[PDB]
Formats: C-alpha cells, structure tokens, sequence
C-alpha cells in the first residue's frame, strides 16, 4: 500500500502520542558526552576516541583495563581469552596509544576508497592517453613483471604476520592501528598484482598470471634472503609487539623502503615508467602514515613509559639486533638486481648514497628513540658486500 | 580497606613484591605464587579476588629484573631460572605426546603454565608451547565427550558432591 | 588501442589463492583438532580497495541520516523512555560482540591456510571493526541527543557493575576467541551469528520503530548488510574441515557445546529486553524463538551442512523444554538486583500483565503477583528502604550463579528450569543450572573459573559497590540505575546506603 | 527545550493525522518517473538526464525548445536572452548532446574532492619520505619554476575563455560541459601553482611567487605565440562554440597536450621528479574527460547532425584551419626551449617521435571526424623548424 | 626535517590575482555601463579543489537523509496533497532561477577584470548548478515516492501552458541575463537573493516542515549554506563600480528597476504559495512581506551600502501600496484558470477561512463570499460544467497581462491596485498594470515583446491547448491540473472541452 503496514513510534499519532507523554521535562542527566571519562590525549577529547577506547573488556590485571575478574570461557590449560603473558612489552596502560591520524573505520574506508576510485580514473586516463608508449620494454617485461612483481610477495607476508596481532592485541586501539597497518600492507600487494593485470590489458602478450613473480620469489636469488626474513617474521614470531615492532621498526624500514623508493620508485622514471610510481606513492603514503602508529605505541607509550621505559627500550633493542642481522642479509642478496640491469642505469655511488638515505632515515625515525647503537656505515658496508 | 580494584590485601602484596630486588628470589617467589593461587590446582582460594591482579604485579618485577641481569641471547632463549627454554618446550612436549589419557594430558599442560608461564620462559616458546600442548589435551578430552555418564564424570573428576535437585 | 581501460576487484582476486606459499613453518600459531584444506576458496572476490568503497558508500547514507534529517527530526529525544534504556544495554553488550568478533576472525585469518579463506575471514576482520564503531555509535548518538545519556555514556565501565555482562563476555567474548578455533567459529559463525546474532539485529530495527527509535534502525540496518557476507565464513569453516578424520570425531561435540552456550544466555536474556524493556510490543518471543532456532537454524540452515557430517545439537530438545518460562524467570531477577545495573527498569504496567497472561498463561499467577507484592512494598518509591533483593532473603529464595555460563538463576522461585548442582572441589564450591554446562566445568575445570559477583562482592556493603564502579550520574549523588523509568524520584546512593543491603556468598550455606 | 517549540507535521500527533486523512488511497498517477518525456540517450533514462535535460526554458524557436513565445525581457537593442544568433553552428536540437561520464554537479565535485584529499595525503608522505632528496636542483629551480609555472597562465587564459559560453550556451547539456571543462582547467592552474607552493614549503630557498613564471608568459620567448593564441582564443572570439571547439578541438590538443605530455611529464621524471606527473597525471586524466564530451557535442552531434551535417563540418573545419596556424606557431616558439636542457637531456628523434604522437592523436581524436586533411608530415616539420 | 607537508586553498588564492595579465582585447564582451575594478578581492580564498571537497560533504548528508532514513519514514508521501502540489512549483520554478543564475553569474565573471572578482562569480556559476540538480531532485524524489507524481515529473514542458510561468521567467531568468550585467547583478544578488530568494528558502522549509514535508528542509536547508556565499558577491559587485563615474549617474535607476521588477512578482505569488498552498500556516504574509522588504532588505542590508551612493529604490512605498491585497487578488485568477496550470488547487476549509478573515479583515466578504459562490455553484465537480473563468466574463471582469511583468491582473476586481494603463504603438495593443512598468515599456519597447497567453491562445478551445502543450496525467485522459486536491472526481479533457471554452484577447474590448 501507499502508508504501508507498519506503524512507526516517530511518525505515527497515536504511538507518538503515547511515547511523548511519556516523556521526562528535560535529559535525566546533563553529561551528554559518551566516553567522557577518558582521559583525552589532545585538547579535547575525538571523535575516534570515544567510539574506541575502553571497547576491549579488559579486567584490571591487564594494564589499564576497568572490569574485574578472570574471564568467563578460557582455551583448554587455562590461557586466558587476553594476557600479559602474550607478549615481553610491558606497560603502565595498554589503553594509552593514539593514532596520530585519528583513524576508525569510517575515516579509514574513506580514504582508502577516494583513492580506488581515483585509481580507476587514473588508469582509464593513462590507458587512453597511451602513455605506454614511452615505457622500456625490458624494464616493464623484465622488472616491473618479474620483480616489482615478485615484491608483491613479500608485502603479502607482512600483511599476514599480522594475524596473530589482530587476536592478541592487548587493547582497542592497538588492535584497529594493527588492524589497519595489516589491511595496508594486503591491499599493496593487490596493487602491484593490478598494475600487472592493467599492462596485461593494454600491452600484448603480457602475461598476469602470478606464476613468473612467485617463482622468482620461491627460488630466486636477489630476494632469497628477503623471503627467509618475512617467512621468519610472520611464523616463527608468537610475540604480537615483537612482530608488528619488528616488521615496522626494523624491516620494513630497511628492506622496504629501499625496495620501493631507492629501486623502483627511484629508477622507474628513467625507463619511462610512470605507472608503477603511481602505485608506490600510495605504499609511501601508507608507510608513513603507519610510521606515526609505530612510533606512537613503541616510542611514546612503550619505549617512555614511566614506569617500564628502561625495560621496554632493552626489549626493542634486543628485537632490533635479533632481525636487523636477517634484514641486513635481505639487503645484501636483493644488491644482486643492479647487477641485471641496462649497463649505465646507475653506478655504485648512487646505489651506495641511496643506501645511506634508508640507514640514516631509519636511525633517526626509530633505532635512535631506543638508544640502538647503529652504526650506519658498518651496516652499508655489510650490504654492499652482495653486489656482484 | 576492601575495595574491588583497590584495598589491603593487594597494597600487602605490592610491598612484598617491592622486596623482590634479586631474580633468582623474584623468580622463585612468582612460581610459587602460582602454586599456590592459580588454577583450579591451587593449593588455596584465599585471593581468588585478587590473585590475577597480584600476578600481573609480580611479573612485572620478574619481567625487569631479567632484562637487567641477563644478556640479549639468554633473554631470548633461556627461562628466568637459567633453563633452556627450547629443551623444557621440547621436553614437555614429548612428555604430552605420551600421555596416556586426558586425565595425564590435563596434569600436564596445566602444570606447564604454572611453571612456565612468561616472564619465566620466553614468549615465543611459551606460546608455542600453548599451540602443541593445547591440540593434545583437546583432542584426548574431545574423543566421545558424552559417553561417560554424569553420576561417573563426577567421581573421575574427584569432587565432593554436596548438592542435587532435580524436577 | 588507446581505448580507456582499468581493472576490477575479480581481476585481481583470481590470482589471489596463489599468493600464500610453501615453508617449513607455515601453519597455524593457535592449538586446533582439525585441518583447513589448503584450497579452500571464498564467495566473495573482493580486494581491500573495493571493500573499502562498498563499506565507505554505507557509511555515507547512514551518517548522513543520523546527522541531518534524523537530528532534525529530533530523533534522539521521540523514543519511549523504556527502549531508550534497552538501548543502552543492546547496543553497548552486542558491541562488545562486535569486538571481540575481531579478534576471533583473525584467529581463524591465522587458522585458514588457504589464501581465499584468509581473505573471506579478512573480510569480517574488518566488518567486525566497522560494528564495534557503530555499535559505539548508536550509544554515543544516544548520549549527545537523547533524554538519559547517563549508561549510554559510560557503559563501557558501568557494565562491570552489573551480573548479566558476565554472561555477555561468556557467549559474545570469550566464546569467540578461548578455545580451539573451530569451536571459536561455532560460536561466532555457525551459531551465534546465523541462530541469534543476524535474526536478532533485524528483529531489533523493528522493534525500535515501534517504539520511537529511529536511529539504531539506521545503523543496524547497514550492520545487517554486512553479516550477509559473514554467513559464507562460517559455512565454509566446515567445508574447509570436512574432508579430515578429525572432523568426524569432534565437529558435532564443539557444535552441541557451542549452541548450548549461546543459547544458554541469549534464550533468557533477548525475550527480556524485547518483552520487558519496551512500551509497543512486535511478537511474543515464545513464538520468535522457535521460528528462530527450532525452524529457521535447527532445522533449515542446520540440515543443509549434513552432507558434511553436521548434526542437530544434541541438546536442542533440553533447550526448548528451558525456553518457556526462562526470560521471565530471568526479569525477576534483573529487576530484584536493579541497583546493580546502568539502567532503568520498570515494573509490567496493567495492560503488559494482561499481554504477558495473554501470551504466557499463567504468568500473573506466579510473576504477576510478585511485581504487585513489590510494587506493595513500595520498589519504585526512594522512601520505602525496599529492594526486591529483600523480598528474596526474606522467602528463602537465594540467587546462584552458574559457574559455567554467568547466568543468573533462582531454582527456588523459577517457574522454568528448577535443577542445581552443587559441587565442592580442592576448596572451592560450584554452583550449576544444567547438566551440558555441569559437563563443560567437570571435564574443562580450568576453562571456567570466573569469580561471580557474590564471590567479588561477599561481605561488601550494596552502596559501597555502586560508588567505587562509579555507578552514579553527573551529579555524583543520584544513581545511573532506577527502579521505574518516570522523570521524577530518582533514587540516590543515600536511599541505597541506608538499606544497608550487604552481599553474602549464597552457596557458603552448603556444609 | 528537549523537544522544542516547533511542531512538525511529520511527527506531530495532532498535524500528521490531519494530513493523513487528507491523503488519497494510492498515488493520483503511476508515472512516478521524472523526465520521462525526455529521449534516453542509452537503455534507460539516467539520473543525470532526469535532472538535466530541459532546465534551459528555451522555446521552440530554439532548436530543441519546447516552451512558447518570445523571452519576457531582452537586452537594450532586443537582443534575446538566448538566441541562434549566438553561434554559427546550427543543429536540430541543442538538447541532443550528452556527457559520456554523465557528470552533474553531484559525481562532479564527488571526484574532484577525491583528488583533492588524496593529493593533500601524497604531499603529507612525499614531504615526510623525504623524496625530495632525489630531484634535481636545475630541473626545480628552472624548468618546474620558471616553465611550468608560466604554462599556469595559458591553462587560466583557456579556463577565462570558457565565461562567455557559459552564458551563451544554448542548452543545459552543453553548459553543464562547458562549465566542468573550464573549472578544470582553473584547477589544473591552481595545481600548477600549489607544487610551486609545495615546493616552496620544503625547498628552504624556493620562492612560490608567481612574478618570474608570470613574466616568463608575458615577456618570455618561449611562451610568446602560445600567449597570443591564448589571448585571441579567450578575447577575439565572440562564437561559445567556436571557442570552445577551437579550445579543446585544436589548441589544448596540439600545444596544450605536447607541453604537458610530451615535455613535462615525460622529462621530469628523468631529473627524478615524481612530483610535478603527481599534478599532470591529474590534467591529463581530465583532459581525456573533456575530450569524450568536446567529441560527443561537435561530432556525435553538431557534426554528424541529421540535417546540418555538411554545414558544421564545414564551420568547424573552418575554425580547425583559422586557429591550426597560430597553434603551430605556439609550438615553434615552445621548441626554443629545449635549448636551454642539460646536454643529452633529449635528441632531436625522441621529440620527433612525440611531436608525431601528438600530432597523430589529435588527427585520429579530432581531426578524422570532420573529414579535415591535415598533414603530419607538413606539420610537425613547421614546428621541427623552431629547434 | 621530513616533517609531513601540504598545501592549503588559502596558500594558493593568494597568488591567484596575479593570474591575470595585461593585453589590448582583455575586456568585457557585454556592453555596460559600469567599470568594475581590477583590484576587487572576494571574500572567500577558494581554490577549485577545496570548492569541491566542502560541497561533496554537503551532498553527502543530503542525499544520505533521502535514500536512507527519509525513504524509510515514507518521507515523500506523508505530506499534506496541497503541499505536495505547491512544491511542484516552488522546486521547478525556483529551478529555472538557480539555472539561469549559472548564466547569469557566468555573464558576471566574463565582466570582472579582476581575478579574485572572476573567481567568486565562478563559485557562483558552479554553486547554480548545483542548485539546479538540487530543485530538479526535489521534484524527482516527489515524482519517484509522492502522493501524486503528475507535474513533478514534467513541469519543465507543462509549466508551459499557464501565465504564472511566464512572470517567473522574468525575474528568474531574462531578468538573470538580460540587460546591463550590472543590472542583472542588481536582480540576481543584490534584490532577488538579497531580499527574496534567501529569505524565501528558509521560509519554504519551514512551511514545509509544517505541512509534513521534510524532503525539501533537507534539500533547501543545504542550498542556503551555500547562498550565504553568494551574498558577498553581489555586495562585491556594488564595490567593483562604486568609483566609476557612471555609478553616481546610473546605479540607482538600475536598482529601482531590479527592485520593482522582482517585488512585482514575489510580493504576490509568494504570499499566494505560501497561505493558499498550505494547510498549516506558519505566519502571515502581510507581517512576513513588511519584515523582508522594509526591515531587512530595504532597511539594514540596503542601509549599509549607502557609503557606495546605494539608494533605497524610490518605489518602495508605491511597492508597500500596491501589497497588502496582491496575493489574494491574484489566487482567485489562479484558481479561475486552475485548467492551465500543472498542479491541483484547492479552495480555503472553513479553518482557514477564519484564519485569512483574522489575519487579512475584509477578506470573507470579498474573498470569501466568491469561493464559497464558485464551490456551491460545482467548480470543485467536473458535472457541473462551471470553470471560474465563466464567471469572470459573466460579471464583466477582464483579466489582462501586464506587458511587463507578465503578471496577472484584474482591476475591475481587484481590492489591491485598479490601475490599468492601455496603449496602442505601431499596431499592437499594450496593458500594463503600474507607473513603473509602463515607464520600462515607454523608454525600451523592444526590451519587452513578450506574448502573452491571451495571444498565443486567442480563438483556441481550451482543451485543446491542453492537449497540444501535454497537459494531461498517464491515462492520457486525466487533467495534471485539478479545482480539488481530493483523489476522486478528476476532471478529465473530456470534461474540459465540454464547456467550449475558446480563449480571447480582452484588450481587443478597447477596439
Ligand atoms: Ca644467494
Ligand atoms: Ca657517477
Ligand atoms: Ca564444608
Ligand atoms: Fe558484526
Ligand atoms: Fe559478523
Ligand atoms: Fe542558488
Ligand atoms: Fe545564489
């Protein structure tokens, strides 16, 4: 029918009018403000604050938590749904860290979602404006296909070495950044799949299928190490700080960054690429939007905590010493690729110089709010070693 | 003073535990806490109401004191009691594979955790621990779960059976 | 040649299965009894761009009515006081549900071995993150424009007051993340979601229409979009572990004991906030909940997966003969224990008595009478010094906590379920409602060892709880908690002192 | 107050029964379908049609018009609102063209605030990644400053020649098109002057004032026949269509497309510049909108008119002729610039091969569909000769 | 550093007036007679970007309200039937303003010399258009979910047939674009929007909301955000010419003539739409007018432009004179060719009767004496073979329109102004209605040739024209238009062409 069936209490008379009267004169109490007693980290408290902190149902024996008592259903032996026991870290208030950038769900699909869609424009484009044209052949065949391709891999094994995290963390807001610096890193690996699958539309004979990336993955060379080190990172750690601080602070940060900038991002534009570069700008900008997260949780809540700074610094360098050695070797077998390319691309200078601008960048942003005595022309020097 | 979060009994063990300045004592005193107040094994119910709270407090000294007295390799691999933390994983283990019912497999994780629990062992031998020993003691207790009669799970399990009503 | 071209989600999505690889190490962090085939696959072919779009355009509609047309409609303010108050308990308890969803779908991201099986897992991951933030919203929309923000404020601390959020952490919490994956997912999936959760939150849109409430149709209703892809994830759990030995061996165990803890709680407490905190009633759940779970999921949804060794719970004809009375049972006590919630409660008015005899005969003879005798001793009224706690001291009728399942019960005074074990072991009495839960604590002792509220709470004086769990509003005098839901006599944290109730350990009286 | 003094009828027991007595049993009409009267262009009609297409109240007299009778107030002399008088295109109905993207104001500043977030976001990760470090200081400091700073003017000059369209169009179609090309090619300028702010921001010695770029476009030699292309395109020409087919038909797709494209986009990068093809990537992106409906309102329809097709094709390739020359005169005077690049930046074959991607594009996009002759060879040679 | 860095709107339009360059052509391409600064600034720093992001946030909401929470409520259809036909005009009539507001404003920019001057009429150009889309989806959501779809899916052609359109043509559209720029300035910004159309969307939404209608606030309420930008155009506009001589000389004529040419439309059909169109009253036109126009406009707003040589226009007491009655005069020959326009009418109930006699005293005994005549006599019953227009000749009341303004006027009739001036100029016949109109006409005669309906229908039966210009319902039989808004007993053309009404140029009585 036109009214339909169903009466509504707002807009129904005589519903209203039984809802109305009964009805108080004014609010029952003028503290209007959910999540009022939180303790804000900026002037006022956010948006992002009040619909996250204090969700997770931690009891008082998990720092910071506000319930009590054990937990109602436990794992057979007695491991408690959360604990202190997953992880080294140890804290005054796991409730305490804050996502510089502020981000809950919905902001977090927004923007994700702006740029697929502006991704799309963009592809549609520069299909239709033929920029291919321009593009090396060899670099797009050979390196964006096979090892940029092959990268993809290694940005896969990031995203799932946070799954235990996303189970363990001890804490709302550690849990939606972990969540999110996690989601990240899959939807990287997706893109370099898309731009393969893009050159496969508009380039003949360019082969999608991930066989060629994987393999070279699985049994090359140049990223043989690189793999060892995610391979360890996401299954041989059961720690969710150490994995996550590990993969971000340590490296990602290494490794990563030099994969994606000083490599691609950087050479990319001398063979007439400006595709992949699109792509990577995106991986740059989630980098540094999770280097905030990082930095927050590890620096500012862990690594000064009041309480356990001393401590928790000990840990971080520990952790930091215990894969700085395997992201080293990553590095070192990964110096292999220059070696294939087009006589005259780059030389040993620019490759040493783009070396240093990750060392002293990663000093810096995260070994040095540690005290982590690096010693940035040592772990050059190590590296330079795999160059053939 | 006899608050949920805050009164005597957890302010008594808060000094207690500010005494703890050596790990071998800190170490040992934890454990010992843990025989005597966790698990349905526990040797009384006394701090029911704050034992999980006073355990968290007395792991945080262990945890510090073992960072400052031990070297970056044996924080990673030995137990707070100079153990190798990959030997008693392995050991107790083994020890689970041979169980030879899930009467002996729950003795034994159950005990693991009260010995092993961090910042005894290590993180990830511990939760490694958790992964094997758990799937054991799962798969023995889940095997014909309803076949044993209530009247007969009570007397295996040992309690005292003070009260039945029924309509 | 130069034609404009892009590429989707599905174009990507084929060549995901392919992404996971071989080594030594990889396998699950978590102790299980099954194994996930390897070449499972998922229904959805989505990537994280395209989830985040489908995700972001809901968003758009929703926030966009909460915030303009709803907010000038003054829909915050429009909804019967009662259901503003179910509100607060509804919302923030299947928030928490949402929560902890998170974390146990990335449990079972961990357990799937299968690249597609993480993702479709990955998928919900992040839905659960997106209810958990709605869910909050509904509370905090609630709060800044409704007429009693006091609960929908703060009940992420206020909750813990109370006896009924035990049980909530055990079948939306707990439930989903302590214990082998697959019976994690059980809970989660196969039965919380597809017996109650789903069923529930439609239910709940409609019930909140009828009584003013537009708002958590608005949220609820896009929540509802999502779960209609979290229905694969659960379906395809078995699928992934049907194919090993194992399976046959365990799944319909951790499946009876999954529905049997579901149930458990949401058969007493659901038909409560539907029946007992609303003014326009939609259906009697009596008839709701056999539609729910004796046809709808014990019978249609259920007998699909028998090709895969899946069975009807064992206990399913235990749960039903407990069902009738058990929600009332269960208002009883809620009302009797009022002080302790973050809430306002009413008493059945005279047109409810006469639906409730209607729907329930019998009922105004056993409860009907009780509600009358209390609102006699004056319940409503800050002056009378009476809380129905009193009425139950005085008639001998203690109140237990099932050790097991946190759920509150009186065998006593229940016109339901009237059975009580009482077990003592290594120094420590027990206390259970039923023989599935009495099995769990015999056989898993070390699983369940949540203290209840009389154990934390023995030899406390009633007032002094309230006050340290900050269970008071704004003016730091007047309590969040009423035992009527009008505008005026509010009782303060002084009517509540001078009763000088004082908690004691029921089950202490056993020798 | 908590419920306020104000009472709606919507809500409002006593208002809202009232009105729901007054209403009828069903809808008095099941056409319940907005601008069904109007001509789907494609399968069904579309939203962007529906509230679109006949919001102009022209009258039959108009091609396409369907109101009646002269317009109620005109100009001092009697010159109409709206007239044929306008432009010398003539056509069956105005109303026939339609954007491809089918853009109205909503999907419209949906997408562009897309780009305008993402594009703050990119700055954000580019500044805090330090990519800086890797671009060279001649390419900053010279051609990104001075040359791409200067083309900011001729994209303002073709967004200026878009105002008198906007009031001539003579149908809403056409000036919603009309509207959305020129306010991109406003933004575009805006872009070029934000990475020169950016620029600015990180660069502790860049100066983002627009004095040396903008005398560059008034005094420089470089820029001078593309300054006086753009002067006479947005100042000289009193035709909407002629501007805007002579604009996006034949200027912006010979000079504008080379500069962009051919030049920036494909040098920066080789002077480790991702930055300034962050901006391009934008242009051209919507440069490639603009062409599907620039190609739909003189071709699909204009052009290929049911009744004046001859006669448009004549008119266009007529203006395609007129504005052809001073266009390849802009690109002479551009070719000076190549000069003033590193040695080996670029050899005389790389740019021949990209003047002829320009050119053949712009033969294949444009000049095909009006059965214009031009010659490859003749033209890229008249620009060759600037070198 | 490496600190994250961006760039705002405001960074760039500060270099934005620099935009411009010197060179002999750069100049207007419409003839005026004012000369607008090229050092005028606007007030708000806007880049095209940032112009994009905050209005895709406003659509958000708006279009969220309406496809989600407003469709669920069954917005669209529980509204009083007298609104849901009055918004047929207020949206498309308001709709061609906004539309040729884009062409006006696009004429302004191609005026300003200035850069920063361009960009605010820019803003302007693309905010019309948006206005446009918005007004067109009012009328589309009411034709998709209204009570009665007819005139809202098609008022674009059938606004066509009857006069009322033709004078909103004038002030909305011809008077948007043609003439002087500065003129149009002065209609658009500095009278239309200024004084009316600004007022007017807020008043429309609250009469709306009164009436049920809450589709057009969430609409409306959203277009005004962005007309509070709007205003400090056409104050710009005013300070662009204040220097030029030719200010002092013509900027006064200018704004009298924008100042009567848009009142002698509104100040009639706004009263008209707003108490006849309507159940629910909101306020009384008379108090409503005289607040607009004297207090607001031609008090504050033009007060403060006085320092500019702003004068308040020398017709304003005629405008004041001429008011009072003018609505009121003007419904009863809307209703008396109610078969013309594209929405059903209805006569005043006995509720509001009391409410005009009240507010307006005099009226039963002018006013409502003939409606109750009209009604008992059958206008509202398509057996009766009566349409108003017959009594109107029988009584000798010529109905004319003014050559003008294209309103309607009878002053045999009216209770309002009775003036009526009839010229004959080189074969053509000319009525026009006041002093200041047929000053317009006398000193530019070829600035206004309009026909008027009396002339384009003259010996045509009216059901014919009907029937040509698409006057009628799905059925092809039914009337869009309607002397009731009840849902039966619709005239049909049948019903129409019985009454063998053929229309007649009046002024031809003159010879
Ligand atoms: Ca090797
Ligand atoms: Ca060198
Ligand atoms: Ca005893
Ligand atoms: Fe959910
Ligand atoms: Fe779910
Ligand atoms: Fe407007
Ligand atoms: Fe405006």
């Amino acid at each position: 029918s036109m009214l339909g069936e169903r009466r509504r209490g707002l807009t129904d008379p005589e519903m209203a009018a039984v809802i109305l009267k009964a009805l108080p004169e004014a609010p029952l109490d003028g503290n209007n403000k959910m999540g009022y007693f939180v303790t804000p980290r900026w002037k006022r408290l956010t948006e992002y604050e009040a619909l996250t902190v204090y969700a997770q149902p931690n009891a008082d024996w998990i720092a910071g938590g506000l319930d009590w008592g054990d937990w109602t259903q436990k794992f057979h032996g007695g491991r408690p749904s959360w604990g202190n026991e997953t992880t080294e870290l140890r804290t005054v208030d796991w409730f305490k860290h804050r996502d510089p950038l502020r981000r809950w769900h919905a902001p977090y699909v927004k923007d994700k979602a702006e740029e697929w869609r502006y991704t799309d424009r963009f592809l549609q484009g520069y299909s239709a404006d033929g920029q291919i044209r321009a593009m090396n052949p060899t670099w797009r065949d050979e390196f964006i296909n096979r090892y940029w391709g092959a990268f993809l891999f290694n940005e896969y094994g990031l995203f799932n070495a946070h799954s235990q995290g996303a189970r363990e963390a001890l804490s709302d807001v550690t849990r939606v950044s972990l969540a999110f610096w996690g989601f990240d890193k899959i939807d990287i690996a997706q893109m370099i799949q898309l731009e393969r699958g893009f050159l496969a539309k508009i380039v003949p004979g360019f082969d999608e299928s991930t066989a060629v990336p994987k393999a070279e993955w699985t049994n090359g060379e140049v990223y043989k190490s690189a793999r060892l080190a995610v391979e360890g990172l996401w299954q041989e750690v059961f720690d969710w700080n150490e994995s996550a601080f590990s993969v971000h602070a340590v490296y990602d940060a290494l490794f990563g960054q030099f994969v994606r900038r000083e490599f691609f991002q950087r050479l990319a534009p001398r063979f007439g690429d400006n595709l992949t570069p699109f792509f990577i700008n995106q991986a740059q900008t989630y980098f540094q939007i999770a280097k905030q997260g990082v930095q927050d949780l590890y620096y500012n809540c862990l690594g000064d905590d009041p309480e356990f700074s001393d401590y928790n610094r000990t840990v971080m360098r520990n952790w930091t010493g215990k894969w700085l050695e395997p992201t080293i070797a990553a590095l070192r077998d990964f110096m292999g690729l220059f070696a294939k390319l087009p006589a005259g691309t780059t030389d040993k200078e620019e490759i040493t110089a783009s070396l240093y601008r990750v060392v002293d960048d990663w000093i810096e942003d995260y070994a040095s709010r540690i005290d982590f005595k690096a010693d940035r022309d040592q772990i050059v020097k190590a590296v330079l070693a795999g160059l053939k | 003073k006899l608050g949920i979060h805050s009164n005597d009994t957890r302010d008594a063990w808060v000094n207690k535990i500010a005494q703890l300045n050596t790990l071998e004592k800190a170490a040992e005193m934890l454990k010992q806490f843990r025989m005597d107040h966790t698990t349905p094994f526990r040797n009384s119910y006394e701090l029911d109401n704050d034992y999980l709270w006073i355990e968290a407090k007395l792991e945080e000294k262990v945890a510090v004191l073992k960072a400052r007295a031990f070297n970056e390799v044996d924080f990673r691999h030995k137990t707070a009691f100079g153990e190798d933390a990959k030997s008693v994983l392995d050991g107790t283990v083994a020890k689970m594979n041979a169980a030879k019912d899930k009467w002996e497999a729950e003795k034994i994780h159950i005990g693991f955790r009260q010995a092993y629990k961090p910042p005894i062992m290590p993180v990830n031998y511990f939760l490694d621990g958790e992964r094997q020993l758990g799937t054991r003691l799962m798969e023995l207790r889940n095997l014909n779960y309803y076949d044993t009669p209530l009247e007969e799970l009570r007397k295996q399990r040992g309690v005292r059976v003070v009260h039945l009503q029924s309509p | 040649n130069r034609a404009p071209t892009s590429v989707n989600a599905q174009e990507v999505h084929r060549w995901l299965q392919s992404f996971n690889w071989d080594f030594k190490n990889n396998r699950t962090k978590y102790a299980t009894k099954y194994k996930m085939a390897n070449e499972t696959k998922e229904q959805f072919k989505l990537i994280a761009k395209e989830y985040a779009r489908m995700e972001a355009v809901k968003d758009e509609r929703q926030f966009g009515s909460l915030q303009d047309a709803l907010t000038r409609l003054n829909a915050g303010v429009r909804v019967h006081p009662k259901w503003n108050e179910t509100m607060k308990v509804v919302s923030n308890f299947l928030e928490v549900g949402e929560y902890n969803a998170i974390a146990a779908t990335g449990m079972l991201w961990d357990s799937a071995q299968a690249a597609e099986q993480k993702n479709g897992y990955l998928a919900q991951v992040l839905d659960e993150i997106r209810h958990t933030h709605q869910c909050a919203y509904v509370n905090y929309y609630f709060a800044k424009n409704g007429q009693d923000p006091a609960g929908h404020n703060d009940a992420r601390r206020t909750r813990t007051i109370g006896p009924l959020w035990k049980g909530m952490k055990r079948v939306f919490s707990d439930g989903f993340i302590s214990g082998d994956a697959v019976e994690c997912s059980l809970n989660l999936q196969l039965v919380g979601e597809a017996c109650f959760t789903n069923p529930l939150i439609v239910a709940v849109t409609e019930w909140a229409a009828a009584n003013g409430d537009e708002i958590t149709p608005t949220v609820f209703l896009s929540i509802e979009t999502d779960e209609l892809r979290h229905m694969a994830n659960g379906y395809q759990t078995v699928v992934s572990i049907a194919n090993d030995p194992a399976s046959a061996k365990y799944l319909n165990t951790d499946l009876n004991n999954a529905f049997w803890t579901q149930q458990k709680y949401f058969t007493p407490v659901l038909g409560m906030l539907f029946e007992y905190g609303s003014k326009f009633k939609v259906e009697p759940w009596v008839k709701t909940w056999d539609r729910w779970v004796y046809e709808d999921w014990g019978g249609i949804w259920i007998g699909r997966l028998g090709k895969y060794g899946v069975e009807s719970p064992r206990s399913l004809k235990d749960a039903k003969q407990d069902a009738y009375w058990a929600h009332h049972d269960l208002y009883l006590l809620a009302y009797a224990l009022w002080p302790t919630g973050f809430f306002r409660l009413a008493l059945p008015d005279q047109e409810e008595m006469e639906w409730f005899e209607a729907n329930y005969p019998g009922w105004y003879d056993h409860y009907g009478k009780i509600y009358e005798e209390w609102r006699a001793r004056g319940c409503e009224d800050p002056s009378s010094g009476f809380i129905p706690l009193m009425w139950f001291i005085e008639n001998n009728h203690p109140i237990y906590i099932d050790r097991v399942s946190q759920v509150p019960f009186c065998p006593s005074l229940a016109k339901g379920a009237s059975t009580l074990r009482v077990h003592e072991y290594n120094g420590e009495m027990h206390t259970f409602s039923d023989q599935w839960g009495e099995r769990m604590w015999l056989a898993e002792p070390e699983r369940y060892e949540c203290q209840n509220i009389f154990e934390q709470y023995e030899g406390r004086e009633l007032s002094e709880v309230i006050a340290e769990l900050h269970g008071l509003r704004s003016d730091g005098k007047t309590l969040i908690a009423q035992p009527h839901v009008r505008g005026d006599k509010l009782w303060t944290l002084d009517d509540i002192k001078r009763l000088n109730c004082v908690f004691k350990n029921p089950v202490k009286a056993f020798n």
